[PDB]
RNA sequence: ACCUCGGAGCAGAACCCAACCUCCGAGCAGUACAUGCUAAGACUUCACCAGUCAAAGCGAACCUCAAUUGAUCCA
């Protein structure tokens, strides 16, 4: 009995006359190229991108972000190819690249990367953190706007949030010294959330910062409508997330029913749905930036936790499962003794009756 | 006493171990460029 | 088993305890012919003693 | 007369011992072959008579997916660098998708 | 035309291992894992028990 | 009786959401198997580097398929330095760019699958020194099973 | 209570607080907690001998943390 | 094996099986694997392990070797410092 | 004439399957010297014996082959 394909057979529009007369791979690569890009193919057979890959919906996910900026392509292009022009006619360029001593700066290269494919960058970076996920239930934007954030440590040192690198509680203490570039007129608002670190629910987050009606770059002047409480991961809960969302604001907000209290060091007042926020206030601001860092377990979360939090530290450990160990049988026929080994309970002997 | 002295030519075995390794290993790698004398030849 | 015997009155913990009150208050049964060297007193129970 | 000796071997009692869809434990065979039948896939372990185990605890579930060789298996590519252009070589692949989180974080302490 | 022969090692553990090796070859000497030191040490040919 | 605190109120179980936490901490599966093909799929991420004729492009991938951080030629960013974009320079360059890149997104460690002649080629060689002097690791850490 | 613990001296009541932090509560008080046997006068033998180690240890995961951690260092870099 | 012997009308052991098996109280044989000191440098070290083990017997193989000893064989038995105190027992054991 | 072991057909597709049925082979060789130790879960030649694969761990490093074989006692 044989049942016919559901579909096109993989290699059935190959011509099997000409075999001598048809062109071949001669290298491994470029059957790599091909076998990958027939394995990223759709196929009505049963694959393991079935079984094991991530099936969102095909919803298209909704962009909720500032228009994208407008280029002169011909322009761009033309001064592009001037630049190269001249590089190349640079003949001490030619001699590094020969001679393999050129090399490449990459403090300018970062800069301009922050220009040009950094908002789209740190989009795919913020996708695969979980952000968007987490944050706006899967709608996607693009940071248009460089959030510069670092942390005053020492007194000549900061440490950098640029997306997804470690700052310790201890280096996050004191509020971060913040810096977009911005036009005057442009009111802001300024958030930091942890997602992953609410104790209780396991929905929610928990609100750090709120800075909101911001006059421009100046970040010392917005109301502080919550004040900075430093991250707080606790022992053995492994790594959290902490994003520093920045919107730009169209109108001035009011901000009245998310003003968390003055000393506020209540959790259930500190607790954060971003989807809610942005919900209710969509029609008046739109999100601009995203900047983020992961955060462990350190001594002065203890601190957080005892003294600015009235409260014991939570201590949480990974369990693994139990091991599996069949029924046990009365003739293990022809296992050895560590069988019995394994159904047993107690190390110690026992003695019954006597 | 016996384990003392079993403890002890170990130790004694043990002291004289790494030159031993060092020209046994020496004689290997010689034993090679021979080899290959004969596979040049 | 000691403190049940001696609870249940069957050893008397106001005289010197040996093998002859423990077999006298039947609370070990010791066979010389099976090898038997005399009792050995294990832990169990130690934590209600 | 008849000059035809041996073959007097017993069947080896090979094949699938775990079909698609059951569940399995660490270390269970899920086949046994002579020659490379089914494949290796996502979580399978390949013992050295070419045995398949589950490395772990789900369910097995057969696939077919595309066959690139090591590059340092000089027989398969010798065949790979002579098959004409646009075609891709497939096999059929067996895959635990597995069943049990990690683990999980519990309170321990309220220190 | 091959040899189990019983290699002692050098160690003065008593520890003792039993390879082959082809007779028109010389005594063999080879580096093995001792476990009573923990190591590896020198292993010298000091019987032919049978020919394998 | 003691009045408790509304603020100790915690759930028996934490829910760590980070898609990164369980192998940050080095307890998370890595897809062994597919032992008798190539690449191999146990690693969490992966250096991958494609060298088209005119450009070259360094990515680094999680094992679901989805990038992390990538370092291309194509790029005006490595475009307005270089001489050339297929160069043993150009390697290089995309070497220092992503590693720079990796130590910014927190990706210390990852696996390189070469082939034999991508290993033994100088553009590689050139590459992996750069990551590994940017600070990159090239070797993952082992899983604790247990 | 480690702090007022007279029987131990000072020098090593400070290391004992500077190694066992993630053993010491709210209250300052050191715990111990032994449960690897079914008789608690053995468990208790367990928590005495871990108080006398510490005490005789005061008188007298790690790569990965540490790659990390230097890899925290190329980056804090910003100096002003 | 003798069923009534003749100078004391009584069932017999058989010494072969003393010899050659443990019982545990629980009613369980043990046995060393056959061949277990025999051609070792043609045994792969998995096999020599698995020659080493101590293993159990079958139902079938537990009854005959019951019914070939004696009731004195069977007996609990308070020695000194046995390996097999522990598992003269069982614990866990449902059905 | 054969008696033990393995591969193919009979036995087309999970397993199994006989004939003094049709064919072909084995009773090793090569390498290594961690070819160390240990330990979950399994397979199994239709019983038993025997045989097979193996995660994790300790310690190091950074096996090919199809069969290639022989129990107990005893020495
Ligand atoms: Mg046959
Ligand atoms: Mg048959
Ligand atoms: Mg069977
Ligand atoms: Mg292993």
């Amino acid at each position: 009995r044989r049942t016919p394909p559901l579909g096109p057979m993989p290699n059935s529009d190959i011509d099997l006359s000409n075999l001598e007369r048809l062109e071949k791979y001669r290298s491994f690569d470029r059957y790599r190229r091909r076998a990958e890009q027939e394995a990223q193919a759709p196929h009505w057979w049963r694959t393991y991108r079935e079984y094991f890959g991530e099936k969102t919906d095909p919803k298209e996910k909704i962009d909720i972000g500032l228009p994208p900026p407008k280029v002169s392509r011909t322009q761009q292009l033309l001064e592009r190819k001037q630049a190269i022009q001249e590089l190349r006619a640079n003949v001490e360029e030619e001699r590094a690249a020969r001679l393999r001593t050129a090399s490449v700066p990459l403090d300018a290269v970062r800069a301009e990367w922050e220009r040009t494919c950094g908002p789209y960058h740190k989009q795919r970076l913020a996708e695969y953190y979980g952000l968007y996920r987490d944050l706006f239930h899967g709608a996607t934007f693009v940071p248009r706007v460089p959030l510069h954030v670092a942390y005053a440590v020492g007194e000549d040192d900061l440490m950098p949030v640029y997306c997804g690198n470690e700052v310790t509680p201890t280096e996050a203490a004191q509020a971060p010294e913040v810096t977009y570039e911005a036009e005057e007129g442009s009111l802001w608002t300024l958030l930091l959330t942890s997602l992953d670190g609410h104790l209780l629910e396991p929905d929610a987050e928990y609100l750090h910062w709120l800075l909101t009606n911001i006059p421009g770059n100046r970040v010392a002047e917005g109301q502080v409508t919550c004040p900075y409480l430093p991250p707080f991961p606790a022992r053995g809960s492994g790594i959290h997330r902490l994003a520093f969302l920045l919107f730009k604001q169209d109108q001035p907000i009011d901000f009245s029913e998310d003003a968390r209290p003055s000393p506020c060091y209540q959790l259930a007042q500190r607790t954060f749905r971003t989807f809610d926020f942005y919900k209710k206030h969509q029609e008046t601001m739109t999100p601009a930036g995203l900047s983020f860092f992961q955060c462990r377990w350190d001594d002065s979360v203890t601190y957080i936790f005892h003294q600015l939090l009235d409260m014991r530290e939570p201590v949480f450990e990974f369990v693994r499962p139990p091991p599996y160990h069949p029924k046990q049988k009365r003739f293990p026929h022809r296992q050895p003794l560590r069988y019995l080994d394994r159904y047993r309970d107690s190390h110690e002997p026992t003695y019954g009756i006597y | 006493q016996k384990r003392r002295e079993r403890e002890q030519h170990i130790a004694e075995c043990m002291a004289k171990m790494p030159q031993m390794i060092v020209n046994w290993q020496q004689q290997q790698r010689e034993n090679w460029e021979k080899a290959q004398a004969d596979k040049e030849r | 088993r000691l403190q049940y015997l001696i609870d249940l009155g069957r050893v008397d913990p106001s005289q010197p305890i040996d093998l002859t009150q423990l077999v006298n208050g039947r609370g070990v049964t010791i066979q010389p012919l099976k090898r038997d060297y005399g009792v050995q007193l294990v832990e169990e129970g130690a934590d209600t003693f | 007369s008849s000059k035809n000796l041996g073959g007097k071997s017993s069947g080896r009692r090979q094949g699938i011992k775990k079909m698609e869809g059951h569940y399995v434990h660490a270390g269970n065979i899920i086949a046994t072959q002579r020659h490379f039948r089914w494949h290796p896939g996502a979580h399978v372990g390949v013992g050295k008579n070419k045995c398949l185990y589950a490395l772990e605890e789900g369910i097995v579930r057969y696939t077919k997916e595309v066959y690139v060789p090591h590059p340092r298996n000089t027989e398969a590519v010798d065949l790979i660098t002579r098959l004409p252009k646009g075609a891709v070589l497939y096999k059929t692949f067996v895959h635990v998708v597995p069943a049990k989180p990690e683990g999980t974080f519990k309170l321990v302490a309220m220190l | 035309k091959n040899i189990l022969v019983r290699m002692v090692s050098e160690a003065g553990t008593g520890f003792c291992f039993n390879t082959k090796r082809n007779r028109l070859r010389e005594k063999l000497t080879l580096l093995h894992y001792d476990p009573v030191v923990k190591q590896r040490v020198l292993f010298v040919e000091k019987k032919k028990i049978r020919s394998l | 009786e003691v009045d408790p605190v509304e603020n100790e109120a915690v759930a028996p179980e934490f829910t760590n959401r980070n898609p990164r936490n369980l192998e940050l901490l080095s307890v998370a599966r890595k897809e062994r198997g597919w032992r008798t093909v190539f690449p191999s799929r146990e690693f969490w991420h992966r250096l991958r580097v494609i060298r088209t004729q005119h450009h070259v492009e360094a990515l680094v991938e999680h094992q679901n398929g989805k990038v992390v951080v990538s370092a291309s030629t194509r790029e005006w960013a490595i475009k307005k330095h270089l001489y050339s974009t297929r160069n043993v320079v150009a390697c290089e360059s995309i070497g220092r760019v992503l590693a720079q890149r990796c130590l910014e997104a927190g990706i210390n460690f990852m696996v390189y699958q070469p082939t034999p002649w991508e290993a033994a080629s100088d553009s590689m060689k050139r590459l992996q020194s750069a990551m590994t002097e940017g600070g990159v690791v090239l070797r993952e850490p082992q899983r604790i099973y247990e | 209570h480690l702090a007022t613990a007279e029987w131990i001296a000072e020098p090593v009541r400070q290391k004992i607080a500077i190694t066992h932090k993630n053993k010491i509560n709210r209250l300052g008080e050191l715990i111990l907690t032994s449960e690897s046997s079914r008789y608690q006068f053995r468990n208790l033998a367990d928590c005495l001998q871990k108080i006398r180690d510490m005490i005789t240890e005061a008188s007298q995961k790690l790569h990965r943390i540490r790659i990390e951690n230097m890899n925290r260092e190329r980056l804090r870099q910003k100096r002003i | 094996l003798t069923y009534f012997s003749a100078r004391k009308g009584k069932r017999k052991t058989v010494k072969a099986v003393i010899d050659r098996f443990l019982r545990l109280h629980c009613g369980l044989w043990v046995r060393r694997k056959a061949g277990y000191k025999k051609k070792l440098w043609k045994k792969t070290p998995a096999r020599k392990k698995r020659l080493r083990e101590f293993v159990f017997c079958n139902k079938t193989q537990s009854k005959l070797l019951d019914k070939m000893t004696t009731s004195f064989w069977k007996r609990r038995n308070w020695y000194v410092d046995d390996p097999y105190q522990k598992y003269h027992d069982r614990t866990n054991l449902k059905v």
